[PDB]
């Protein structure tokens, strides 16, 4: 299979990496990511507690809410983590340290 | 590898969600333990939740969704335009499932499967919007067609949602066969099927005399699909029995999502490829036909669904005007009436919902309603205003471009048209308000309050109604952003 | 009409709130569904009034 | 008291889909739906308005002709109504619309036929 | 002539189709069937096309056009068994309850 | 239908398909006079609009 | 005033277009047949305006083809 | 003295992580 | 470009009275009828005398347009709107600012019937009608005149006496809004040609004989049924006789001098 | 003055207050949900002024591009 990452639209910011790994993209979470993150799920499983109440599920229904939140949030951190690898969002953190290691 | 797949996120999350929610929905619905519990609400909360992290995917992500064009090119397309139509799209779901709850509780509809299919469907029409090749075009359209043939039969046990389902199937079976029909005829003509091939093709030749009928007719065949879709005139009749006959919610939201991709559709194709004036000309005849049938079949009607069906035929038709005239403000101004056609219908349903609570059916039983809930009657008349298109409500926007493009296009039929049609719209949507608040009948029917949702949304969007006038400029300028994008 | 007057006036707070959620699940129905599921939902007995005051 | 209930009460009979025959009670100056509502012969939740702009023939009876001279001949509305409610699209002489049938002292033994109902609950 | 015989095949099935949708108005079920016959004959118009243009495009779409077909099958003939059911027969005189 | 029935429909139409076979040669034949009329009358209106265009 | 500008006006205008709202309701007969039909009848008449519509103005003219269509609606 | 729930504990900790993470999420950006 | 006025008494403030006092009668509960009255008296009478005082100001020797104002609506400032009087609205804005009272003190017995609602129509129903004989901008006309019939239309079907006001107000609002939309297809013909509906700006253009003429027929299509001119003036006895009182007040004293009004502002000039 | 925070929260308080009308509720009866409201309004009417400003600098070069490619023509 013939892969080609490039972008219709270019980076507007430096590009630390062009096609960060998966775990380079998963270590370069940021406190900010690992909030998005959290919150997400939090509100994923309120959400799943609260709408469970009257069938009497609660906690089935939490378990599934923050199954959807976990994957949501985690898709969310990552989007982010590598945008900023690639250029594509604000990476001064990323800049600096790649100007360093 | 993985980061090709950032330009699918959005559809990546909201697939496996909606797998998500039917494996818990058949799980607990048929456990015993938990005495078969009703799933509708539950499933339906969650839902709604995987819809607005959807959104928040796909927004957050402009930018990355263009990532790996080239790898992507041959599946689909991804741009500025499918960025904000998808966004609006999810909104509107998003809206749509919000207004569900009530019915779910007190009618007792205890399917959630209902949800997950909403879910499918919205899935389809998001691979729509994104559609850059006739193939998958027409796969899209499928998935979303049969998920509403199956919500349309829900009830399942009434002979009104039977009959709409049947109906449905049948014609919709029927025009897409005509508009697969159609595409076998242009990949013939050109051995093509992506939008970019066909552009190239096609440009710089129209009828040049030597014209290829195969690709005059697979146009005309294609066309006449998306004209059923639309619900444009001739190919309607489908859409007032099935408004009808399908249970309320699905009523609302086959009012608005589908028009919003099959309408980026037809843009991506016709606008984008080229056969030109003829196809212009059939839109501007459908146009035409569907504001003239809908204002009369509107002014028959007893019954409020019917009675919204046509309006919505009418406008179709209004909204046609602007793709036939064939310019950058002629797109814009079909985007604006999209927008603003969509945000009425969805205020309209949440009254029709909040009134469904007690079985609101013929006009005549909004009698009194000014004396039995004031606040609703006054919100009521506010989005029959605008509907009628009186100014400043933000109705008044479709009316005056009808005009605008009359005058620049050059066309005073279309005008006369325009000024008969509007003013038997008027008649009908202000009969509504009468029988609010001038007739004093003998029996009244007492309607009971509606829930949070429906009044926060009817709040919202009857502020908006009021109030865009205002400050309209963010739509102008997205929707001039959007126009721009179809062609760069 | 006694009988039922009387059993109703002295029940406990726990028994009040039991009633409370017997009478909101079983206010509407959907029997469709239950059909699909292949199941039919019972009226519990807290909530059915004896013969004997009824109309007929 | 010198004015009764009894003093409007019009005596009836129905005749329900299953053919047997049943005596009924409704006021004077009432319609002919209300006194078939009271016992449920036709739901009252189906015709909630005495309207014609709310009818879709849910109201719908077949009366016999020496009952029908001494009513007021239907309107053009009525026979429209019952026309196309009709699932053959055909107008039978004998039916009339229930809610517009007005009681009266004069239509004391009335005999009415009350056909199988319609759908009517749409979703 | 091998190309205008192998399309007016297709083609005169596409007809029989039309003419099955004219033709059957109180019988629902040869609608239905007409309409199959009409996503045969666009079927074989792909599988045509291919080999003609030297083409895999048409190929690939006629299975998925398959696809389709049978989903709306199984559908349609659920919705034509839930509408007997409910009404104990198919007459079309018994969907007509819906209009204006 | 009768077998014979269904036979004798199907040799009505292969004679139908045979006179299509026909029907095609005589199109197939007439493409040069056809091209032909389209130039003449392109030819027209070429002069036509030159013309009008004199003014 | 109320002769002759009534019925050239609102009590004409608002008999004329009742029949007419009235007329057009009835073509949404509830037939699936008919919804069929009216879809065939627009797809044949889309192919033989806009693609046969070469030499027929030989014996056919614009006028009398708008013309016979208002006239139809002045039958039976 | 105790409140035995544990679902309903469980529920109560995932809303104040939300709400503290949105604050985070405000503020550090 | 901000043409903002020096003196303090301006247009703006007399447009946003009675609406603030609409506003703040939105939320007060019927059985406060006292208050509701009061309200509504008060914010009407304040806006009386603040246009008895635009006329104390007023100079009577220029022939431009005088307290001139102006409100942006797009930051590209490409329309932006202004409001102006002159000799010939003065009077009329004064007329309007006056009457409105009038139309509260004759209810006066019926308002614990009548409840907030006949007040605030009446209200907005002034702001509407003050902002129309203040434009100076064809679009803006339309757009504020066919605001009222909105208020009108409820005014008349609400509190009419008898039965007949269903088709009075039926016929009201659809003979007024065949008018308007003729005027609306008037104002786009005008467009195009300048680029813009500016009153100012189109007093200084020079229009074709030929597109003269066109415009002015659009022009009085509106206005003779505005005005009312035969045989378009068969609505105005139905509409004027089923309304209530002070809705009878208001069609006859200032609803039917935007006919005229319009003839002078735009049409003759 | 009129500031985008001001209008938004007016329109907010005034969203929860026409909610609970439309509910046949009292104009007041969570109180708390008002000030959410209030909130919500003056952060949505923020960030609406901050989006229309971003949208027209996003539609300036777009034209501009626009521009361009129609002036190509008369090269
Ligand atoms: C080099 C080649 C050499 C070839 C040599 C052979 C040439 C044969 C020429 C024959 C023609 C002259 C006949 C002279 C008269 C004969 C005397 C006579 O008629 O008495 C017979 C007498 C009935 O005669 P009748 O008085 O006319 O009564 C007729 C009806 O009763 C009347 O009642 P009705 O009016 O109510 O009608 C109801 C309907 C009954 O309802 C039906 O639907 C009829 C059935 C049609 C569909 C059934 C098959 C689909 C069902 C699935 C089956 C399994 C599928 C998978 C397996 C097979 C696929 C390979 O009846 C019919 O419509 C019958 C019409 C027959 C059409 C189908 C046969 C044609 C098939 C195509 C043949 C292709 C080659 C021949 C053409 C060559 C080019 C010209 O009894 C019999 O026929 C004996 C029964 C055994 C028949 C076996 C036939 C094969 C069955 C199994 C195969 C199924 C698939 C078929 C082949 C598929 C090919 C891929
Ligand atoms: C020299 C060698 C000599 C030795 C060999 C001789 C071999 C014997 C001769 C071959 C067999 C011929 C005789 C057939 C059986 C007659 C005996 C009999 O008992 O029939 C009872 C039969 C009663 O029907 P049944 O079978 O008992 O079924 C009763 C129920 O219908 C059953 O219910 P159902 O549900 O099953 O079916 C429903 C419905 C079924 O509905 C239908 O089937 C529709 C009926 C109308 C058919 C329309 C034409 C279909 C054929 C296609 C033709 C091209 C169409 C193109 C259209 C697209 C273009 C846009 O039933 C019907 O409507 C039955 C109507 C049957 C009438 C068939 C008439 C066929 C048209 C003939 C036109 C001739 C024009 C010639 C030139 C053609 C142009 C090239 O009554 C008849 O006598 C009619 C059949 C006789 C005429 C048909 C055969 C025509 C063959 C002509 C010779 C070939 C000329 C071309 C040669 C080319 C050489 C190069
Ligand atoms: C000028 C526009 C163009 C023309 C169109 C006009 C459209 C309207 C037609 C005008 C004719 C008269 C209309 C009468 C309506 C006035 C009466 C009314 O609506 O009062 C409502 C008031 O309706 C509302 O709730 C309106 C709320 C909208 C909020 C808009 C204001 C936004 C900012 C305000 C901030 C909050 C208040 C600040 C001060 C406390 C009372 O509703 P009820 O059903 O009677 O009872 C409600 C229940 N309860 C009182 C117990 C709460
Ligand atoms: C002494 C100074 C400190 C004062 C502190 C005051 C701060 C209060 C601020 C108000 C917060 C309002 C939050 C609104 C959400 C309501 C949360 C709730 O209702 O709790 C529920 C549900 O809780 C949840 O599911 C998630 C939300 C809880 C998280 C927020 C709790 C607010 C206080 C924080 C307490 C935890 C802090 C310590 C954590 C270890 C308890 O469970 P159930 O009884 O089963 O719920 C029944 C359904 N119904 C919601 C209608 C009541
Ligand atoms: C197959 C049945 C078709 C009609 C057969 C009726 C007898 C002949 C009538 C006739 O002349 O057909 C005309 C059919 O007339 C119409 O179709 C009506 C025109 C449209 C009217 C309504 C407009 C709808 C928009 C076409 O004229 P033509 O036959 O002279 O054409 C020959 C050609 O020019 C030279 O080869
Ligand atoms: C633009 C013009 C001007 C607009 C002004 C906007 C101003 C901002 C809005 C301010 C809102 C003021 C009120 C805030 C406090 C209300 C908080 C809701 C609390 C809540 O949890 O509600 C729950 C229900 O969810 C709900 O009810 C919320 C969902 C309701 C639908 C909201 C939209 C969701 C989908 C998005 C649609 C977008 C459509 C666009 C096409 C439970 O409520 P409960 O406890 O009372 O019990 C209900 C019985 N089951
Ligand atoms: C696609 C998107 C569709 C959105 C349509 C527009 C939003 C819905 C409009 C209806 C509700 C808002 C009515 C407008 C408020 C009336 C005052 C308008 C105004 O001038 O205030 C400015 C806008 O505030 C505001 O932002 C308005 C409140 C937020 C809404 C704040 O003035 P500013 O200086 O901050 O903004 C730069 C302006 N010169
Ligand atoms: C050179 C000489 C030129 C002369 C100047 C000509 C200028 C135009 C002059 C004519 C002006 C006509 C304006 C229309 C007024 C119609 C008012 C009728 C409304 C009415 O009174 O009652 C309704 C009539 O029924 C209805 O159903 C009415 C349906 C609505 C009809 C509106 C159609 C008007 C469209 C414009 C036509 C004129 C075009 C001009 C280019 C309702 O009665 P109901 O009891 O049945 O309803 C259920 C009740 N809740
Ligand atoms: C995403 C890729 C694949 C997609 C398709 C497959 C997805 C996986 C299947 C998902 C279907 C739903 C599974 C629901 C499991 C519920 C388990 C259960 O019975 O729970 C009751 C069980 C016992 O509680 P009880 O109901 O009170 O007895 O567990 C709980 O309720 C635990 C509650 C605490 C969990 C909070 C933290 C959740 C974070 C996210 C994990
Ligand atoms: C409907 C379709 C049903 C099938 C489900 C499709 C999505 C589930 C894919 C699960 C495998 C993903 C994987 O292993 O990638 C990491 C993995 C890294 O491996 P590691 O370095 O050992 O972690 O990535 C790869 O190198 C393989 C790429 C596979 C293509 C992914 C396509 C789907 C992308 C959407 C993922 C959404 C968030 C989940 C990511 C975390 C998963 C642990
Ligand atoms: C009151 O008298 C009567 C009629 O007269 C109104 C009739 O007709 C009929 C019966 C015949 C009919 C209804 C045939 C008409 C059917 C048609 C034209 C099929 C198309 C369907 C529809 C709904 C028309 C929509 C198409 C339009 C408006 C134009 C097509 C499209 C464009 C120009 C773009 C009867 C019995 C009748 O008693
Ligand atoms: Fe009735």
């Amino acid at each position: 299979m013939n892969t080609d990452i490039t972008a219709l639209e270019k980076a507007q910011y430096p590009v630390v990496d062009r096609n960060p790994a998966f775990t380079k993209v998963v270590g370069n979470f940021s406190t900010l990511d690992y909030l998005r993150f959290s919150t997400i799920t939090g509100i994923s499983v309120t959400v799943g507690y609260l709408s469970g109440i009257k069938p009497g599920i609660k906690g089935p229904s939490m378990v599934t809410g923050g199954l959807i939140g976990l994957m949501g949030g985690f898709m969310y951190a990552y989007q982010n983590s590598a945008g900023r690898l690639m250029g594509f969002f604000p990476n001064d953190g990323e800049v600096a340290s790649y100007q360093k290691r | 590898m993985f980061n090709l797949f950032l330009a699918v996120f959005p559809e990546i999350f909201i697939i496996n969600a909606t797998f998500i929610l039917l494996i818990h929905g058949v799980v607990f619905s048929t456990s015993k333990k938990y005495d078969y519990p009703p799933l509708a609400s539950n499933v339906g909360w969650l839902g709604l939740l995987s819809v607005l992290i959807t959104l928040l995917l796909l927004a957050a992500g402009a930018p990355l969704l263009t990532i790996a064009h080239l790898f992507w090119n041959n599946l689909f397309r991804r741009d500025n335009f499918t960025y904000f139509c998808q966004i609006f799209l999810l909104l509107s779901t998003a809206g749509t499932i919000s207004m569900c709850f009530d019915f779910f509780d007190q009618e007792r509809f205890d399917a959630f499967e209902f949800i997950v299919l909403i879910l499918l469907s919205t899935c389809g029409m998001l691979f729509m919007i994104s559609a850059y090749d006739l193939i998958a075009m027409y796969l899209a359209i499928e998935l979303q067609s049969l998920c509403f043939y199956v919500i349309a039969a829900s009830k399942r046990k009434s002979e009104f949602s039977t009959e709409a389902g049947l109906k449905y199937l049948i014609l919709g079976a029927f025009s897409s066969g005509i508009l697969l029909f159609g595409c076998s005829m242009i990949y013939g003509s050109t051995g093509a099927t992506h939008f970019d091939q066909l552009a190239k093709i096609l440009t710089g030749y129209e009828i040049t005399g030597a014209r290829s009928s195969g690709i005059f007719m697979g146009i005309l065949f294609i066309a006449v699909g998306f004209l059923f879709k639309i619900t444009a005139v001739p190919f309607h009749m489908w859409a007032p029995d099935i408004y009808e006959g399908s249970p309320t919610p699905v009523t609302a939201f086959l009012s608005i999502a589908p028009k919003i991709s099959i309408f980026a559709n037809i843009l991506r194709v016709f606008i984008y490829g080229s056969y030109g004036a003829t196809l212009q000309q059939i839109f501007f005849f459908c146009s035409i036909a569907s504001m003239i049938l809908g204002a009369l079949a509107a002014m028959a009607q007893t019954k409020v669904k019917r009675l919204l069906a046509y309006s919505s035929i009418g406008h179709v038709g209004y909204i046609c005007i602007g793709f036939s005239c064939g310019t950058i403000e002629g797109i814009q101004s079909l985007l604006i009436g999209i927008f603003i056609y969509a945000l009425m219908t969805m205020d309209a349903f949440a009254i029709v919902l909040a009134l469904r609570q007690t079985r609101v059916k013929y006009i005549a039983d909004l009698g009194a309603l000014a004396k039995t809930n004031p606040i609703l009657a006054i919100t009521f008349s506010i989005t029959m205003f605008s509907y009628a298109g009186i100014p400043p409500l933000a109705g008044f926007c479709s009316k005056f471009y009808l005009f605008f493009a009359a005058l620049g296009c050059g066309a005073y039929f279309l005008a006369l048209v325009g000024v008969v049609t509007s003013v038997i719209g008027c008649f009908y949507y202000i009969r509504l308000v009468k029988r609010m608040f001038f007739d004093t009948p003998r029996t009244w029917i007492l309607y009971e309050p509606m829930d949070r949702n429906k009044s926060l949304l009817l709040a919202m969007t009857s502020f908006f109604i009021t109030l865009f006038l205002l400050y309209p400029s963010p739509l102008f300028s997205v929707t001039h952003q959007m126009a721009l994008s179809l062609y760069l | 009409l006694a009988q039922i007057h009387a059993s109703e006036n002295s029940k406990s707070f726990e028994q009040i709130e039991v009633e409370r959620a017997l009478r909101k699940k079983y206010a509407r129905k959907d029997e469709d569904y239950d059909s699909m599921l292949g199941i039919t939902r019972e009226t519990p007995p807290e909530l059915i009034l004896p013969d004997n005051v009824l109309p007929g | 008291g010198s004015k009764k209930v009894s003093d409007r009460i019009v005596k009836l009979s129905a005749i329900d889909p299953d053919g047997y025959k049943q005596d009924i009670i409704g006021l004077s100056g009432q319609t002919l739906l209300r006194a078939l509502t009271h016992t449920g012969l036709i739901d009252p939740a189906s015709h909630r308005l005495d309207d014609i702009e709310a009818c879709s023939a849910e109201c719908e009876v077949q009366i016999a002709e020496e009952w029908l001279e001494k009513l007021p001949p239907r309107t053009y509305d009525e026979e429209y109504v019952l026309k196309r409610s009709s699932r053959s699209r055909i107008l039978n002489k004998h039916s009339r619309l229930g809610c517009q049938v007005v009681l009266t002292q004069e239509l004391q033994g009335m005999v009415v036929a009350v056909p199988e109902a319609k759908p009517w609950d749409i979703p | 002539m091998d190309l205008i015989k192998y399309f007016t095949f297709s083609m005169i099935i596409f007809i029989l189709g039309i003419w099955g949708i004219l033709l059957n108005r109180r019988n629902i079920l040869i609608m239905l069937m007409s309409i199959e016959l009409m996503l045969l004959a666009v079927n074989l118009n792909f599988l045509v096309f291919s080999v003609s243009l030297d083409d895999m495009m048409g190929q690939v779409f006629a299975l998925l056009v398959l696809t389709v077909a049978a989903a709306e099958s199984a559908i349609g003939l659920a919705i034509f068994v839930i509408t007997f059911r409910v009404r104990g027969t198919i007459a079309v005189e018994f969907i007509n309850s819906i209009q204006g | 239908v009768k077998v014979l029935t269904y036979f004798g429909m199907t040799l009505a139409a292969f004679a139908f398909w045979q006179s299509m076979d026909k029907v095609h040669v005589w199109i197939a034949l007439h493409q040069d006079e056809k091209q032909e009329r389209m130039e003449k009358e392109a030819e027209v209106r070429r002069v036509r609009a030159e013309l009008l265009r004199k003014a | 005033d109320k002769g002759a500008i009534e019925i050239l006006g609102p009590y004409g205008i608002s008999y004329t277009f009742r029949r007419l709202a009235e007329r057009i309701s009835q073509l949404q007969s509830g037939f699936v047949y008919h919804y069929a039909f009216a879809m065939l009848l627009g797809l044949t008449l889309f192919v033989t305006f806009f693609c046969m519509w070469d030499s027929l103005s030989s014996w056919v003219d614009n006028r009398l083809s708008f013309i016979l269509i208002v006239s139809s609606f002045y039958t039976k | 003295k105790v409140s035995e729930d544990k679902n309903r504990n469980y529920a109560v900790v995932a809303g104040v992580v939300a709400i503290v993470g949105s604050i985070g999420w405000y503020l550090k950006a | 470009l901000e043409h903002f006025c020096e003196c303090y008494f301006n247009l703006s403030g007399l447009i946003l009275c009675p609406v603030l006092g609409s506003i703040i009668l939105l939320f007060i509960p019927n059985s406060r009828i006292r208050l509701i009255r009061l309200i509504g008296l008060c914010a009407s009478l304040i806006t009386f005398l603040y246009s008895l005082v635009l006329w104390i100001q007023f100079d009577s020797s220029t022939a431009k347009f005088q307290f001139v104002e102006s409100l942006r609506w797009l930051p590209y400032e490409n329309i932006n709107f202004y409001l102006g009087i002159d000799g010939i609205s003065l009077f009329f804005v004064i007329l309007t600012t006056f009457l409105i009272p009038i139309c509260i003190l004759v209810g006066w017995s019926g308002m614990r019937s009548y409840g907030k609602e006949y007040i605030i129509a009446f209200l907005i129903c002034e702001f509407l009608m003050i902002a129309v004989f203040c434009m100076l901008d064809l679009l803006l006309f339309y757009v504020f005149f066919e605001s009222v019939l909105i208020p009108m239309f409820i005014i008349i079907g609400v509190w009419g006496s008898r039965q007949r006001k269903i088709k009075a107000a039926y016929q009201f609002f659809l003979y007024t809004l065949l008018g308007s939309l003729f005027m609306l297809l008037a104002i786009l013909l005008i467009l195009f040609q300048t680029g813009t509906t500016d009153l100012q700006i189109l007093l200084t253009t020079e229009f074709s004989e030929r597109r003269q003429i066109f415009l002015w027929i659009a022009f009085f299509a509106s206005f003779a049924v505005k005005v009312p001119m035969v045989p378009v003036h068969i609505w105005l006895p139905e509409a004027h006789v089923e309304a209530p009182t002070a809705g009878s007040v208001i069609l006859a004293g200032i609803l039917l001098k935007f006919g005229t009004y319009g003839f002078l502002r735009f049409s003759i000039p | 003055p009129i500031s985008a925070t001001m209008v938004g929260a007016l329109l907010g308080l005034g969203t929860q207050m026409y909610s609970n009308a439309l509910r046949k509720l009292p104009y007041m009866r969570h109180p708390w949900e008002h000030v959410v409201g209030m909130g919500l309004g003056a952060v949505f009417a923020n960030q609406l002024v901050k989006w229309d400003v971003k949208l027209k600098e996003d539609l300036d070069v777009m034209l501009a591009k626009a521009r361009a490619a129609n002036e190509r023509r008369y090269f």
